[PDB]
RNA sequence: GUUUGACCUCAAAUCAGGUAGGAGUACCCGCUGAAAAGCGGAGGAAAAGAAACCAACCGGGAUUGCCUUAGUAACGGCGAGUGAAGCGGCAAAAGCUCAAAUUUGAAAUCUGGUACCUUCGGUGCCCGAGUUGUAAUUUGGAGAGGG
C-alpha cells in the first residue's frame, strides 16, 4: 500500500514513508487546506459531522445561557 | 587613551536650590492622610467590624482558659 | 550550572577593563567603625513599620471611638528618608543632611550622578556598601539610597561630629582617586 | 525627581561611561538565551514613558536578535513565546555586530490588578490580541507609517487599499 | 407649549435639598 | 464593482438610529451646539458654515464654562481660534439664544 | 408500570443503590428472556428506569458537593458555568464597572444633564 | 565569626490559581509574493482616530464613510495610459490617559490566603508585591502652591 488508515481522519491517506497524512496533515496540528481546492475544504468543514456540542450554541445564546428552571 | 576627569562643573557651589517651588502647607502640619484612615477605622469600630485591642486582650485571656 | 557560570566570570571581565572614573568611586568606600556609627545613627532614626503604624492607628482610633478625645499633639515624625526620587528631591532644596549610598546596584546608572549631585549641591554624602544593609534599616529588602534631615536635639550635636568625620574619612581620602580610570588589569 | 537625570545621560550614548556598561552588559546577555526574563528594566525612564508600572502583571522581556523591521521582529519573537501576555511596547537598550538587544514590556491581563486598576484595563480586551502580529504597537504604526502629513501618502498596505479604491465600482440606483 | 410648560414648572420646581 | 442596492433600505435604518437614539435622549436633540463659522478658501469665503466647536474664551464669554458646556451640549473646540469680530459676537449671541431656550432638571 | 423521578428525590442513597442492583438483575433476567422473545416491552421500561435511577444518584452526589463546596471562593470546573469561550475571560461587570478617581471626581462635578430646547 | 544572617541570582515542586494552542475565516489588520496563492493575527466589526494637520483665506479644526473636487493636478519610451489631494455638501459626531518637579507630618497602593458576610463582590486578619515608586493631584486648552 501506498497509504494507510489515518487517525485522525480516517481517509485512507496516511501516506506510510513520508508518515504523514496527505488528507488532513496528520499529526501537524494544523489541519491542511487549499483555497485553491475550494471544493476540497466543502468535503471537510464544520457541519459534515455531528457538531456534537456546536449544535446547541445559540440556541443557549438566545436563551442567555440560563441555569437552572422554574418549578411553578 | 585615558586621562583623569575634570571637575570644572563640581567645584563651584550651589547656595540656592534649583527651583522656585512653593513651601506647601502640608509640610507644617499633622498628616491629613494619616487623619482619614484614623477616622476610616473609627467608621469601622462604630460598626464593630474592628474590636478594640483592649477588648481583643480581653477575649484572648479568657480564651486561654 | 551556567549562573553560576557567568556569577564568576563577572566582576572578572569589569576589573580586565578600563572602568570609568565616575564609576570605582565606588568600593572606594567608609571604613568599618564609621559606617558602625552611621548605622547606630540611623538605626535611632528607623521609621515605623507597618505593624506599628496599624497599631498606633487602631489605639488614636478606639481613642476616638470612646471620644475620650484625648489632646491633639505630636511633635513630628523622625525618620530616615529612602525614596530614590524622595531622596533625589530632599536634595536641590537643600534638606539632605547625610545621604549614604549603595555601592551596588544593577541599574548603577540610577546612581551614578548623586556623588556628584551632592558634590556640586555640597551635600555630605557617604557611599555605604550594600543596598541590603540600607533595606534593613529602612524595613525594604534594598533601599539604595538613604537620606536623613530631621534630627532631634539629642542627636544634633552626634549629627555634626559625624558629618565632620565622614568629610575627613571620604572627602579628602579618596577626592583624587576618584578622578582616575579604575581596573584595568587583567584576570 | 531622578528621571531627568537618567534622560539626559541616556542622550549621551558614546559617552564612556554608557559605552562602558553597554560593553560589559553586551557580553553578560550574550552569555544568556535569545530570549529571557529581566528582573527588572535596565532603562527605567524609557520604560516609564513607554507605559511600565513596576506591579505585578508586568514582565519584562530581554529578547536578541540578529541584524520586516528588526525592532517589530523582536516584539513578535515575545509575542510568540508568551502567548497569555500582551505586548505593551519595546525599546532599544544594547547592539552588537552580530545581534541587537531589545527590552519589550508585556502585561499580563489575567492579573486581578490588571483586571482592576482603569487606566490599563482595556489591554484585557481580545481585540488587544496580539497587537505586534498586526502591526498595532508603535514600531508597528511607524513601519506601517500612520500619521497626519502631506509628508504621509499612499504607502505599502495603503497602496493596494488605494488600489482597492481603483479595482472597485460604485454604482447607485439612479446612476450618476 | 403645554408639556413645554410642564417641563418648565418641573425643572423650575425646587429639589428638596439638604443643609 | 459595488451597487447600493440598500440606499432605500439604510436610510431606514438610519432614521430607525435617528429614531432610537432619539429615545434614550427624549427630550434633548440629536446634535449638539455647533458655532456658525466662516469658511476659507476665497472660493468659498464669503460663505458661512457649521463649525465644530466654538472655543474657551467664547463660552467664558458666554458666562459658564466648558466643561460644563459639555453637559449642557455645546460642542466646543479648544484648537479653533477666534480671529473674526463678527463671528465671534454672532456666535455668543447664539449661545446667548441657547441658554434662553433650555431648561435644566436638577 | 415504571419508576417516577419525584419517588426515587425521597428515597436514601442505599435505598437507590439497592434499586439500581435489583433492576441490574431484573435487566440481566430479561435479557435471558429476550433471547428466546421477538419483543418485550419490559426491557425498553428498566432500561429508562436505570437511567432515572443514575440520574437521581449523581444529581444527589454533584448537590452534595455543591453543598460542601458552597463557602469557598472556588468551585471545581464541571460545577462551573459553562457559558462559552472567553465570557469566562476578559471582564466581570465589576472590572468593566471599575473607574479611575479622577473621573469619578469628574462625574461627580459635572455629570451630564437633563436639559429640553426651546423653553 | 571556621559561626550566623541579610540580600541578590538561579533552580526545583503530581504546590495553588490562571492562560496559549485547534476549527472557521465573507468582511478586517500585518508579513511574503508570482505567472492570486501563501503565512500570521483578531472582532462583530476591525482598522484609523483626537494634528509635530490643512491652509494662505473674512481661515479651518479628531477619525471614518458618501457625493463633488475629477478623469483634474501630477506621473508616464509624457507611449500604452496611470492617476490624487485641499476646499464644499452630507452621514455620524466625543473626547480623554500617561511619562516631568516630594505625601514625606507618616505606601496613603495592590495580588494572594483565611474567617465571616447581603458574593461578577464586601469586611476583617495574615502573608506577600512594592521606594530600582504602587496611590491621590497635574497632561498645555496648562497646571500647582497658597491667600
Ligand atoms: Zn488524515
Amino acid at each position: 500500500k501506498s497509504h494507510t488508515l489515518c487517525n485522525r481522519c480516517g481517509r485512507r491517506s496516511f501516506h506510510v514513508q513520508k508518515k504523514t497524512c496527505s488528507s488532513c496533515g496528520y499529526p501537524a496540528a494544523k489541519t491542511r487546506s487549499y483555497n485553491w481546492g475550494a471544493k476540497a475544504k466543502r468535503r471537510h468543514t464544520t457541519g459534515t459531522g455531528r457538531m456534537r456540542y456546536l449544535k446547541h450554541v445559540s440556541r443557549r445564546f438566545k436563551n442567555g445561557f440560563q441555569t437552572g428552571s422554574a418549578s411553578k | 587613551p585615558y586621562e583623569p576627569l575634570i571637575d570644572w562643573f563640581t567645584r563651584h557651589e550651589e547656595v540656592m536650590p534649583l527651583t522656585a517651588v512653593p513651601e506647601p502647607k502640608r509640610r507644617f502640619v499633622p498628616s491629613k492622610n494619616e487623619a482619614k484612615r484614623v477616622m476610616k477605622i473609627v467608621r469601622a469600630i462604630r460598626e464593630g467590624r474592628i474590636i478594640p485591642p483592649k477588648k481583643l486582650k480581653e477575649m484572648k485571656x479568657x480564651x486561654x482558659x | 550550572p551556567e549562573y553560576v557560570r557567568v556569577q564568576r566570570q563577572k566582576k572578572i571581565l569589569s576589573i580586565r577593563l578600563k572602568v570609568p572614573p565616575t564609576i570605582a568611586q565606588f568600593q572606594y568606600t567608609l571604613d568599618r567603625n564609621t559606617a558602625a556609627e552611621t548605622f547606630k545613627l540611623f538605626n535611632k532614626y528607623r521609621p515605623e513599620t507597618a505593624a506599628e503604624k496599624k497599631e498606633r492607628l487602631t489605639k488614636e482610633a478606639a481613642a476616638v471611638a470612646e471620644g475620650k478625645s484625648k489632646q491633639d499633639a505630636s511633635p513630628k515624625p523622625y525618620a530616615v528618608k529612602y525614596g530614590l526620587n524622595h531622596v533625589v528631591a530632599l536634595i536641590e532644596n537643600k534638606k539632605a543632611k547625610l545621604v549614604l549610598i549603595a555601592n551596588d546596584v544593577d541599574p548603577i546608572e540610577l546612581v551614578v550622578f548623586l556623588p556628584a549631585l551632592c558634590k556640586k549641591m555640597g551635600v555630605p554624602y557617604a557611599i555605604v556598601k550594600g543596598k541590603a544593609r540600607l533595606g534593613t534599616l529602612v524595613n525594604q529588602k534594598t533601599s539604595a539610597v538613604a537620606a536623613l534631615t530631621e534630627v532631634r536635639a539629642e542627636d544634633e550635636a552626634a549629627l555634626a561630629k559625624l558629618v565632620s568625620t565622614i568629610d575627613a574619612n571620604f572627602a579628602d581620602k579618596y577626592d583624587e582617586v576618584k578622578k582616575h580610570w579604575g581596573g584595568g588589569i587583567l584576570g | 525627581g531622578a528621571y531627568k537625570y537618567l534622560e539626559e545621560l541616556q542622550r549621551k550614548k558614546q559617552s564612556d561611561v554608557l559605552r562602558f556598561l553597554q560593553r560589559v552588559r553586551v557580553w553578560e546577555y550574550r552569555q544568556k538565551n535569545v530570549i529571557h526574563r529581566a528582573a527588572r528594566p535596565t532603562r527605567p525612564d524609557k520604560a516609564r514613558r513607554l507605559g511600565y508600572k513596576a506591579k505585578q502583571g508586568f514582565v519584562i522581556y530581554r529578547v536578541r536578535v540578529r541584524r520586516r523591521s528588526l525592532r517589530a521582529t523582536a516584539e513578535e519573537r515575545v509575542g510568540r513565546r508568551a502567548a497569555n501576555l500582551r505586548v505593551l511596547n519595546s525599546y532599544w537598550v544594547n547592539q552588537d555586530s552580530t545581534y541587537k538587544y531589545f527590552e519589550v514590556i508585556l502585561v499580563d491581563p489575567q492579573h486581578k490588578a490588571i483586571r482592576r486598576d482603569a487606566r490599563y484595563n482595556w489591554i484585557c480586551d481580545p481585540v488587544h490580541k496580539h497587537r505586534e502580529a498586526r502591526g498595532l504597537t508603535a514600531t508597528g504604526k511607524k513601519s506601517r507609517g500612520i500619521n497626519k502629513g502631506h509628508k504621509f501618502n499612499n504607502t505599502k498596505a495603503g497602496r493596494r487599499k488605494t488600489w482597492k479604491r481603483q479595482n472597485t465600482l460604485s454604482l447607485w440606483r439612479y446612476r450618476k | 407649549t403645554e408639556v413645554v410648560k410642564k417641563l418648565e414648572e418641573l425643572a423650575s420646581r425646587p429639589v428638596i435639598r439638604k443643609e | 464593482v459595488k451597487v447600493h442596492f440598500d440606499q432605500a433600505g439604510k436610510k431606514v435604518s438610519r432614521r430607525n438610529a435617528r429614531a432610537t437614539r432619539a429615545a434614550k435622549i427624549a427630550p434633548r436633540p440629536l446634535d449638539l451646539l455647533r458655532p456658525v463659522v466662516r469658511a476659507p478658501t476665497v472660493k468659498y469665503n464669503r460663505k458661512v458654515r457649521a463649525g465644530r466647536g466654538f472655543t474657551l474664551a467664547e463660552v467664558k464669554a458666554a458666562g459658564l464654562t466648558a466643561a460644563y458646556a459639555r453637559t449642557i451640549g455645546i460642542a466646543v473646540d479648544h484648537r479653533r481660534q477666534n480671529r473674526n469680530q463678527e463671528i465671534f459676537d454672532a456666535n455668543v449671541q447664539r449661545l446667548k439664544e441657547y441658554q434662553s431656550k433650555i431648561i435644566v432638571f436638577p | 408500570a415504571g419508576v417516577k423521578a419525584y419517588e426515587l428525590r425521597t428515597k436514601s442513597k442505599e435505598q437507590l443503590a439497592s434499586q439500581l442492583v435489583d433492576l441490574k438483575k431484573e435487566l440481566a433476567e430479561l435479557k435471558v428472556q429476550k433471547l428466546s422473545r421477538p419483543s418485550l416491552p419490559k426491557i425498553k421500561t428498566v432500561r429508562k428506569s436505570i437511567a432515572c435511577v443514575l440520574t437521581v444518584i449523581n444529581e444527589q452526589q454533584r448537590e452534595a458537593v455543591r453543598q460542601l463546596y458552597k463557602g469557598k471562593k472556588y468551585q471545581p470546573k464541571d460545577l462551573r458555568a459553562k457559558k462559552t469561550r472567553a465570557l469566562r475571560r476578559a471582564l466581570t461587570k465589576f472590572e468593566a464597572s471599575q473607574v479611575t478617581e479622577k473621573q469619578r471626581k469628574k462625574q461627580i462635578a459635572f455629570p451630564q444633564r437633563k436639559y429640553a430646547i426651546k423653553a
